[PDB]
């Protein structure tokens, strides 16, 4: 009803409908059936001005779809550097694991998002970490051929 | 593995 509502406003941007919604009594962390939240859909599809009114009207920062993907999570792989580091401001677990021990700091290497690799690094995201088939961010970056984004990434020791 | 994400038809694979 009112959650569905709010759910489609955050996916098209309507930063609008979405402050009229919640103002409604919408729940802020209404969920679909993948388990995506408001703002989920709003860093996905990078609106960064309703994922600032989701926060502010008391949305889960680190709420998981059923996939284990926080919004940051899906910040990172979009590469919306602006969500990103408004999610961080805002508690974002940034070494938080998909089920398959997925961060976000791999989703922004994959795509060679390097600005936001640096953000994830200087929020405390953890180079060391493996998914479940012992891929870091760095084995990412060089898997995919990307050099300017392997020496940031690169350990010594 | 391939790992759907997003709300719309995308995946990331690591390995299998």
């Amino acid at each position: 009803d009112l959650g569905k509502k709010l759910l489609e406003a955050a996916r098209a941007g309507q930063d609008d409908e979405v402050r009229i919604l919640l103002a409604n009594g919408a729940d802020v962390n209404t969920a679909d059936e993948t388990g995506f939240t408001p703002l989920h859909l709003a860093a996905w599809e990078g609106h960064l001005g309703i994922v600032e009114v989701l926060l502010k009207n008391g949305a889960d920062v680190n709420a998981n779809d059923e996939r284990g993907h926080t919004p940051l999570h899906l910040a990172a792989y979009t590469g919306h550097l602006e969500i990103v580091e408004v999610l961080l401001k805002n508690g974002a677990g940034v070494n938080a694991t998909d089920v398959i021990g997925t961060a976000p700091l791999h989703l922004a290497a994959m795509w060679g998002h390097l600005e936001i690799v640096e953000v994830l690094l200087k929020n405390g995201a953890d180079v060391n970490i493996q998914d479940k088939f012992g891929k870091t961010a760095f084995d990412i970056s060089i898997d995919n051929g990307n050099e300017d984004l392997a020496e940031i990434l690169q350990k010594l020791n | 593995k391939r790992i759907h994400i997003g709300p719309g038809r995308a995946f990331y694979t690591t390995x299998p």
